[PDB]
């Protein structure tokens, strides 16, 4: 789930932006490396937080190349992809075996061990359909799927789920 | 129970008999009485487990039994005998509801 | 011999416990196996099938699923076998 | 250092990781608690957020309605930022898909509740953030709020929550 917290980046400026207004140029360089980006210690990062009074104030020379280093304190809003609690999400692609549920931003799949034995899968459809009784996979199809673990890596953020519960696919 | 309240009571030589009370109410815990539990609860816990897996017919019937809220005097029969017997004076006794927390087979388990 | 018995029971308690599990994959060119998240990290851009990082094969089930019942039965008759050694063991630890 | 291993799960009885915990400090030395946050009210944030910084960049060339919405902070988004925010766009449509209120008043007053209440924030963020209104069925959903909180206490909040709140 989406989190707040004040957090700190390590930037490089090139020495060719040394021009009298960098502030926010600064500004705008945090905003798009930081906006929509993955890593593993945060997960997803949505969007910054505290535009105003930003925390920059000092910079140091490196001392082979004429980039600049900068410090950023700021505020922002990421995501945590926790395991083993229910999310009602949505898939749009699908497997041979198993669907690959979108739960906002990151792809969750689902095992085909991992779906119940007994969930009446029939592999003639399009998307291949888990259904039972009503989670049939559609446009929408709102599955509440459990995050078994979101194995976390490289900042490329991958998830495992299942749906072997009672009200667990069932929403 | 199959006594009457209006009968002769005598002691004879219970000159010590504080003792035979304060043992009537006191305990004492050993390392291997807590591996023995351990291990109980763990058989316990697989031999539920099975029981869920074959049937779980008697374990949802007792768990509703359990969801109106017998006893052992409601449920059990004379000729079968209470595993835990009682260990406190029934002038003390809770005779209320189990709790939904600890209702369940595998909740109580794990309580 | 508690301890061999011990680790033995571990062993393939485990065994069934990771049986239990998806088999995974494996690309046979490097001989390599593959487990499902390494699959899942590993699929095409067509989101169906699985391609191997250094042979770029696509990849192969692993061949497991019917073996879970195997080793558990395995297991049980096993244990079968080994219940005198465990009653022999029990009645040792009543005795001293 | 010794490797720490220190395995931890990510659950509602008080088991709450180490990276995300309660307790931190912030930058100028004053003690930082954990925030966490409700699907409604990081609707709200979202939006606020959008708001100012759009108005800021008024101000730097100077010198609730979801259909409309969506949209036109995405336009908004592609204005200056970039387009490869297909996953963001996955998120505010998850955010008005599933938040529990839609307006900004009933969430205020709900937080406004729960600043009496004084419940634990991680446990209350995830209840708003879920949309429901059976308490019994929520702690069959999650064993975790089961042991954790009576369904009496639990239906209590839920009842003067979800009639505040717009049912779907």
């Amino acid at each position: 789930m989406f989190f707040i917290k004040d957090l700190s980046l390590n930037i490089t400026l090139h020495p060719s932006f040394f021009g009298p207004r960098m502030k926010q140029y600064l500004k705008t360089k945090l905003l798009e490396e930081v906006e929509g980006s993955c890593t593993g210690k945060f997960g997803y990062i949505l969007c910054v937080l505290d535009y105003d009074n930003i925390d920059i104030q000092r910079g140091r020379i490196l001392p082979t190349d004429g980039s600049a280093e900068f410090n950023v304190k700021y505020r922002a809003v990421v995501f945590k992809p926790f395991k083993g609690e229910v999310v009602d999400g949505t898939v749009v692609s699908c497997s041979q075996h198993g669907f690959e549920v979108q739960v906002g931003p990151m792809k969750v799949f689902v095992t085909k061990h991992l779906m119940p034995q007994d969930l009446t899968f029939n592999a003639g459809s399009n998307p291949p359909s888990y259904q039972s009784s009503e989670d049939v996979i559609t446009i929408k199809s709102r599955i509440r799927v459990k995050i078994e673990g979101c194995i976390s890596q490289v900042s490329s953020i991958h998830a495992i789920g299942s749906i072997k519960e009672d009200y667990l696919g069932a929403i | 129970n199959e006594v009457s309240k209006d009968s002769i009571v005598i002691f004879d030589e219970a000159h010590n008999i504080d003792n035979v009370c304060i043992e009537s109410l006191s305990l004492d815990l050993t390392t291997d009485a807590l591996r023995r539990a351990t291990r109980g609860a763990n058989a316990l816990d697989e031999r539920i487990s099975e029981v869920r897996k074959v049937d779980s017919q008697k374990l949802q019937d007792e768990y509703e039994k359990l969801v109106q809220g017998l006893h052992s005097a409601d449920i059990l029969t004379d000729q079968e005998e209470p595993f835990v017997e009682t260990p406190v004076l029934p002038q003390d006794l809770l005779t209320e509801a189990i709790p939904g927390n600890i209702r369940r087979a595998e909740h109580f388990v794990s309580f | 011999i508690k301890w061999k018995v011990h680790q033995v029971v571990q062993r393939l308690k485990d065994d069934l416990d990771k049986n239990s599990e998806p088999n995974g994959y494996m690309c046979p060119i490097c001989l390599t196996k593959y487990t499902q998240l390494e699959a899942v990290q590993l699929l095409n851009f067509d989101r169906t099938e699985f391609l191997c990082s250094l042979c770029d094969e696509p990849l192969v089930e692993d061949d497991s699923g019917k073996k879970n019942k195997e080793k558990q039965d395995k297991l049980n008759r096993l244990m079968d076998q080994i219940q005198p050694i465990i009653d022999s063991l029990k009645k040792i630890d009543d005795s001293r | 250092r010794l490797k720490k291993v220190e395995e931890e799960e990510n659950a509602a009885t008080l088991q709450l990781g180490q990276e995300f915990q309660l307790k931190q400090i912030n930058h100028q030395g004053e003690e930082e608690e954990l925030i966490a946050l409700n699907l409604s009210e990081a609707r709200l944030v979202i939006k606020e957020a959008l708001v100012e910084r759009r108005r800021a960049f008024k101000r730097s060339q100077k010198k609730e309605t979801r259909e409309k919405e969506l949209e036109s902070i995405d336009v908004l988004l592609e204005q200056t930022t970039g387009g490869n925010n297909k996953d963001l766009k996955n998120t505010m449509q998850y955010l008005t898909n599933f938040s529990r209120f839609r307006d900004q008043e009933t969430v205020g007053a709900v937080i406004q509740l729960l600043k009496s209440t004084g419940l634990h924030p991680f446990e209350v963020a995830q209840l708003g953030s879920l949309a429901c209104d059976t308490a019994d069925e929520a702690k069959t959903l999650i064993p975790s709020l089961n042991n954790k909180i009576s369904d009496d206490e639990l239906e209590r909040i839920l009842k003067e929550l979800s009639n505040l709140e717009t049912l779907y």
